[PDB]
RNA sequence: UUGCCUCCUAAAAUGUAACGGAGGCGCCCAAAGGUUCCCUCAACCUGGACGGCAAUCAGGUGUUGAGUGUAAGUGCACAAGGGAGCUUGACUGCGAGACGGACAUGUCGAGCAGGGACGAAAGUCGGGACUAGUGAUCCGGCACCUCUGAGUGGAAGGGG
RNA sequence: UUUCUUGCCGGAGGUAGAGCUACUGGAUGGCCGAUGGGCCCCACAGGGUUACUGACGUCAGCCAAACUCCGAAUGCCGGU
């Protein structure tokens, strides 16, 4: 459930989702990463699953950096209201991912359950993403 | 429910209009500016409103003096 | 055709002794006084300014010579106090004044103080400065108990040209001001 | 009103040449500033009506 | 919501809409005008009792982080910053030439003549460091003028 | 032919992109950490002798139409 404290403006147009991810390209706060491959807006509650996905596999050893923030704010009007008349309120803060971007990284001994614990959270993002170690 | 937002003000059409390179008239209006972006130089004058203006024929030449933008208008040589 | 007693000292003996006990480069190299400044800030103006007054009274037989009221550069609504009160006093003493003012002070101030213990070494940032506040204020001779009706502040500085705490300590101990012992 | 408009009166030729704002609160006194009378041919000061 | 001003959307000349995203305006200054001159902060370590976390502070790293009336924007430490001495150019008569516009609208400007302001003089003085603070037509009032005056002087009336 | 197109010459921008110990905000994990700018005994003197808080700094890695210490291709204006 990750939000930001406090944003200057609290509503924003549509982001440009084009190119390819140059920040944060190469892994390197630990060992082992997760890297993505196409373009999406990935959700805080996604990002909340994901984490306790990969807490509730790797129990005791280990530890868990998200290189990504979830804060731009999209806005939804609700139904039975005709379309217009302004803009509708912020529901859910989205972190915008490009392809190439590291999500998770982990820095586990081994390598069975690390890659396990890996896949467990691909399974609950919604895009494509693949593993990544600390060599090239 | 409702917005409370959607007014706005007109545009004043502001910005450089007279480039380097060509030939102005005595008197004319070079650059329209809120501060100072540009700064004048020789034969350039500054009005009210903190727009530059030529003082004497010949050919605008921008600039760069001690990390400044400065306008000139160089004498044209008389045919 | 005059001189005073403490800048004849300095002249004399301060500024040889310094010389030999430090073994400077050059003969200059000796600290010396710069400027003695002596004012205080009321506080209470935001409610009532007749005793700046008072105080600028005070001053006068203090120093000899008119002080200032000056403004504040910000606003507290916590503590009721918005630009453009004046808020204490100001004077500054330069030169023969500063000599005059000194030996006064030594002379006749720091003996009286009642129930003093000395000052303590520990007061200095490095350099040599040294600005601080005392007891009561109606301590000096040229002021008379009778009139006073409340206790305000008052002002007594010394400063150096010190470029660090060693010569600090020689100078200040040379002058001799009642420096504690540790 | 807070912000009168008042007018200023040359002496002597006594005409209502010039006219200016002022808050009358912190004002309350007459304006005296000088000003070039047209028809005078010199300056001279004028009083507001 | 209907007018005006600041920024973005506005795609690096101007422009460019929406019930798109954020805020303000129908003043103030006889000085917050003008001349000339003096000087530069705030951040900073320490403390004769209050007075402390901050009051004022000297020492002595400190190129703007304090700040320059009223929102935003651009600048301004080379000041448009603070103070002081004097004094009203917030002139008249204008206006080369320009920006700017469907049209009525808005902006700058060297120079000449009279009398001044500051400074010895050089020099500067056509409101406020700038951009919002605003309203067409008709009809009615007042001062002054070598304008006219329904057959004689006029005057009324009609004019500036 | 003053028009248009092209080559070259003289031009200011502030979009794409990228970046932050460079400003305004957002954000992940460490290190000394004196002094929570502070509390197991309040001593005016031994520590979270106790799992906190830990500022400044630092290691590094991201995000912003109303952030630019940078900054193109285009298009626009003028001359040959
Ligand atoms: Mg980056
Ligand atoms: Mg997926
Ligand atoms: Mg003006
Ligand atoms: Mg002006
Ligand atoms: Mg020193
Ligand atoms: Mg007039
Ligand atoms: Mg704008
Ligand atoms: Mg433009
Ligand atoms: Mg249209
Ligand atoms: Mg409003
Ligand atoms: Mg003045
Ligand atoms: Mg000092
Ligand atoms: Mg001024
Ligand atoms: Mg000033
Ligand atoms: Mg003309
Ligand atoms: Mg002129
Ligand atoms: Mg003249
Ligand atoms: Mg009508
Ligand atoms: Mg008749
Ligand atoms: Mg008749
Ligand atoms: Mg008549
Ligand atoms: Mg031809
Ligand atoms: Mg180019
Ligand atoms: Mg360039
Ligand atoms: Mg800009
Ligand atoms: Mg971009
Ligand atoms: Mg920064
Ligand atoms: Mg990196
Ligand atoms: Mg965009
Ligand atoms: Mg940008
Ligand atoms: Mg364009
Ligand atoms: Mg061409
Ligand atoms: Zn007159």
């Amino acid at each position: 459930m990750l939000i930001p404290r406090k944003v200057k403006h609290r509503k924003q147009h549509h982001p440009e989702q084009r190119g390819i991810a140059s920040g944060g390209t190469s892994v390197s706060f630990g060992d082992y990463g997760i890297q993505a491959l196409e373009h999406a807006y990935i959700t805080n509650r996604q990002i909340e699953s994901a984490r306790i996905a990969i807490n509730r596999h790797i129990k005791r050893g280990g530890k868990v950096w998200i290189n990504i923030f979830p804060d731009r704010p999209l806005t939804k009007k609700p139904a039975e209201t005709r379309m217009g008349s302004g803009k509708g309120s912020p529901e859910w803060w989205v972190a915008n991912v490009k392809p190439g971007r590291v999500l998770f990284e982990l820095s586990y001994p081994d390598e069975k359950t690390a890659r396990d614990a890996l896949t467990r959270a691909i399974h609950k993002l919604p895009i494509k993403a693949r593993i990544v170690t600390r060599e090239e | 429910s409702s917005s409370r937002n959607g007014r706005d003000s007109a545009a004043q059409r502001l910005g450089v209009k007279r480039f380097g390179g060509q030939v102005v008239k005595a008197g004319e209006i070079l650059v329209r500016q809120r501060g100072t972006h540009f700064h004048p130089g020789v034969n350039v004058g500054r009005g009210g409103d903190d727009t530059l203006f030529a003082l004497a024929p010949g050919a605008v030449e921008f600039g760069a003096k001690r990390g400044r933008k400065t306008v000139n208008i160089v004498p044209v040589a008389r045919p | 055709k005059a001189l005073p007693r403490l800048k004849q000292r300095y002249r004399e003996e301060i500024r040889e002794a310094l010389q030999q006990e430090f073994n400077y480069a050059n003969v200059m190299q000796i600290p010396g006084v710069v400027k003695v400044v002596v004012n205080m800030g009321v506080g209470d103006a935001a409610r009532d300014a007749k005793l700046i007054n008072g105080a600028i009274n005070d001053l006068a037989l203090i120093t000899g010579q008119k002080p200032e009221v000056r403004r504040a550069r910000k606003s507290i609504a916590q503590f009721k106090l918005r630009e453009g009160m004046p808020i204490g006093a100001r004077v500054t003493l330069r030169g023969d004044r500063m000599w005059e003012f000194l030996d006064r002070l030594i002379s006749i101030a720091l003996p009286r103080i009642r129930d003093f213990r000395g000052l303590s070494p520990k007061q200095f940032d490095g350099t040599g400065n040294y600005t601080f506040g005392l007891n009561e204020q109606s301590m000096f001779h040229e002021i008379d108990v009778d009139s006073i009706d409340r206790p305000r502040g008052m002002d007594i500085t010394v400063v150096t040209t010190a470029t660090n705490d060693a010569e600090g300590r020689a100078l200040l101990r040379a002058l001799g001001f009642p420096f504690k012992e540790n | 009103d807070v912000r009168p408009k008042i007018t200023l009166a040359c002496e002597v030729c006594k005409h209502r040449n010039y006219i200016t704002k002022k808050n009358r609160r912190n004002d309350p006194d007459r304006l005296e500033i000088k000003k070039f009378c047209p028809n005078c041919g010199t300056h001279q000061p004028h009083k507001e009506s």
